[PDB]
RNA sequence: UGGGAGAGGGUGGUGGAAUUCCCGGAGUAGCGGUGAAAUGCGCAGAUACCGGGAGGAACGCCGAUGGCGAAGGCAGCCACCUGGUCCACCCGUGACGCUGAGGCGCGAAAGCGUGGGGAGCAAACCGGAUUAGAUACCCGGGUAGUCCACGCCCUAAACGAUGCGCGCUAGGUCUCUGGGUCUCCUGGGGGCCGAAGCUAACGCGUUAAGCGCGCCGCCUGGGGAGUACGGCCGCAAGGCU
């Protein structure tokens, strides 16, 4: 807006894990409101994770978004008669926010049938380094290192 | 082979341009925008001096260079960033000069210069 | 810094005195204005033409690089 | 009489930086150009570098709210020829003065004639782009012309849109150049704000657009039109009235 910084809404920790990342990420999951739902696919995955892989998922997430965090995405600039795709460092809230928007969006371009499936799929990939939800972050922070000609254009 | 030598920088608004040459001022090695795959106003930029004076100077020293006093001529907003990366790139740079030409009133420009 | 003070009596039209005159020429070789000189009006333009004599008896440059 | 400053004007010499081309060395895949691109130039070796040579034009910093000039206008350095102008001393002539229809001379740029010159730039012109179109704005080339000599041409936002000379009418701050006694005082120019006063207002105000005297030019609604006719000038384009 045009007052001042608007203010970051903290949420209410999740109560299985005690976490607001948890917290956070149901949202994503959370389609017309539907936290029970949501709540649910996300403990479902959960568990498919686990006996997939028998480390404590909480981790697991923990490590699949920081595989997903992109560090530089680009920004299009149009100083004059063109537009430029200015790269800029990405923000934190935003990598989250990032980060928090691919895996269900690549979760749910996943084959699998049943949610909590997908979901935990994506979970795991980027605790290792695979699929999509790790493509959009790597062709994202290259395109701007592709445009590293505009960063003294940066903000 | 040559260790020490020089460095020009041909500063221009539409590009720039790095050649390397040797003490007596035979030039050795050359680079500028388009050579690392830049067409058009994209090479008048700093990050393409980078590039264009790294990848010269990468060639250079390929060649046994290690010094190179430096020459800088023009008014170009990809200069100084190449002045940059030459120095950060892996010669002593011994000594920077500015020798961009300027008449005393003699020919006169285009059209678009008045 | 101005440089009037850092001399004393001086012939502005000494037209071969390099030494001196040499010191109104930015380290660029150009020449230097009032600001920068403390010279005043009559004085300045007493100058430059002593100095420029000089730049055609090749004494003084017209112009030299810059070293940073 | 004695001085002073100054791109005042004219002739002849002359000094360095840069652009363009030629020659030589080295060197490689693009240079150039734009808001972005393209024409264009480049493996027949360009661009950027070094070295040498030829030619033309304009004189960077100094330089500036500066200076000189009646005006247009004048800017590297040197010398010669020459003009106007200012200050002081208050030496000489003793009203010899101001203005000035006519006349005459000067007159930036473009343009004309003759003979040179021709690097950069650049009307017309060709080309490439933007556009619905683009006989244009931007880009790549490019002819006259811009430069010199001698002739014309005589117009303009030739402006301070303010004719010239003189006398009278608070000052303040800045700047150029003089004289003094050197704090400062006085002459002459260049700007700024402002006394009173003027002015339709905006504004001017010791550089008047203020109070006055003299003389010249000039205006009398707009357009038609600075056109037609005649006359003069001119090689012509066109000028004057
Ligand atoms: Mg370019
Ligand atoms: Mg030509
Ligand atoms: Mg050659
Ligand atoms: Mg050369
Ligand atoms: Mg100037
Ligand atoms: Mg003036
Ligand atoms: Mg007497
Ligand atoms: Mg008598
Ligand atoms: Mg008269
Ligand atoms: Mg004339
Ligand atoms: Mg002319
Ligand atoms: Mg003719
Ligand atoms: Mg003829
Ligand atoms: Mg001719
Ligand atoms: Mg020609
Ligand atoms: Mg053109
Ligand atoms: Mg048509
Ligand atoms: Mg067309
Ligand atoms: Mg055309
Ligand atoms: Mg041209
Ligand atoms: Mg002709
Ligand atoms: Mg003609
Ligand atoms: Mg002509
Ligand atoms: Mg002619
Ligand atoms: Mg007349
Ligand atoms: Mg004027
Ligand atoms: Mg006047
Ligand atoms: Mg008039
Ligand atoms: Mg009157
Ligand atoms: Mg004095
Ligand atoms: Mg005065
Ligand atoms: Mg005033
Ligand atoms: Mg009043
Ligand atoms: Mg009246
Ligand atoms: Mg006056
Ligand atoms: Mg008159
Ligand atoms: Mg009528
Ligand atoms: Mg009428
Ligand atoms: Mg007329
Ligand atoms: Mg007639
Ligand atoms: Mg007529």
């Amino acid at each position: 807006a045009r007052r001042r910084r608007a203010e970051v809404r903290q949420l209410q920790p999740d109560l299985v894990y005690g976490d607001v990342l948890v917290t956070a990420f149901i949202n994503k999951i959370m389609r017309d409101g539907k936290k029970n739902l949501a709540a649910r696919i996300f403990y479902d995955a959960c568990k498919i994770i686990q006996e997939k892989t028998g480390q404590e998922p909480l981790k697991v997430f923990k490590q699949a978004v920081e595989n997903v965090k992109p560090r530089m995405e680009v920004r299009s600039r149009r100083v004059g008669g063109a537009n430029y795709q200015v790269p800029m460092e990405v923000s934190p809230r935003r990598q989250q926010s990032l980060a928090l928007r691919w895996l269900v969006q690549a979760a749910n371009q996943r084959p699998e049938r049943r949610a909590a499936v997908r979901i935990a799929h994506e979970l795991m990939d980027a605790a290792e380094g695979k699929g999509g939800a790790v493509k959009k972050k790597e062709d994202v922070e290259r395109m701007a290192e592709a445009n590293r000609a505009y960063a003294h254009y940066r903000w | 082979q040559v260790a020490s030598g020089r460095a020009y920088i041909h500063a221009s608004y539409n590009n720039t341009i790095v050649t390397i040459t040797d003490p007596d001022g035979n030039p050795i090695t050359w680079s500028s925008g388009g050579v690392i795959g830049y067409k058009g106003s994209r090479k008048g930029t700093p990050y393409a001096a980078q590039l264009a004076a790294l990848d010269a100077a990468k060639k250079a020293m390929a060649y046994g260079m290690q010094s190179v006093d430096v020459i800088v001529r023009g008014t170009g907003a990809g200069r100084e960033q190449a002045i940059r990366a030459l120095q950060a790139s892996g010669l002593q740079v011994k000594s920077i000069v500015d020798d961009t030409p300027v008449p005393h009133n003699g020919c006169r420009p285009k059209k678009k210069f008045r | 810094a101005k440089v009037k003070a850092t001399l004393g009596e001086f012939d502005l039209r000494d037209y071969r005195n390099v030494e001196v005159l040499k010191r109104f020429l930015s380290e660029t070789g150009k020449i230097l204005p009032r600001r920068r000189t403390g010279l005043s009006a009559k004085e300045q333009r007493i100058l430059a033409k002593t100095i420029k004599r000089a730049r055609i008896l090749g004494l003084l440059p017209f112009t030299e690089k810059l070293v940073r």
